[PDB]
């Protein structure tokens, strides 16, 4: 799920923070009960494989907005 | 037996389930005490989040 963060004084908020739901964890101790919720921003999808490929001529810049273009970045 | 004054006694036991006498092992008063005292206490989770005016 997406998940959206403002914050400020006296209601006048702004946003921190946009991202995607990852983890949920749960935890109990003799006298505690909690949930602990963690998000990631959209960058999270370049680091889940390994890839092979031959890049051509192009300068480095060019080669940098192709990687981040296909996770649709 | 009304009009008996009743002793304080206190007997020892072997197991858990108290049916199997300690021998030897009974006490019995020649005084008894004046008073006696019980004491209970129960428990609980008081967490709450700031801004809020009661807690769950």
């Amino acid at each position: 799920k997406e998940i959206e963060i403002t914050v400020g004084y006296h209601s006048d908020d702004e946003t921190i923070f946009k991202g995607v739901v990852i983890r949920q964890n749960l935890k109990i101790r003799n006298n505690q009960s909690i949930l602990i919720v963690e998000s990631r921003d959209m960058a999270v999808k370049m680091t889940l494989r390994r890839k092979s490929k031959y890049f051509y001529e192009l300068s480095d810049s060019d080669i940098l907005e192709e990687l981040i273009s296909n996770h649709g970045l | 037996s009304e009009g008996k004054l009743e002793k304080l006694r206190i007997v020892a036991y072997k197991d858990s389930k108290f049916s199997d006498e300690v021998e030897n092992g009974e006490f019995i008063t020649l005084l008894n005490p004046e008073k006696y005292k019980f004491q209970y206490r129960v428990e609980q989770n008081e967490d709450q989040a700031s801004g809020t005016s009661s807690a769950p």
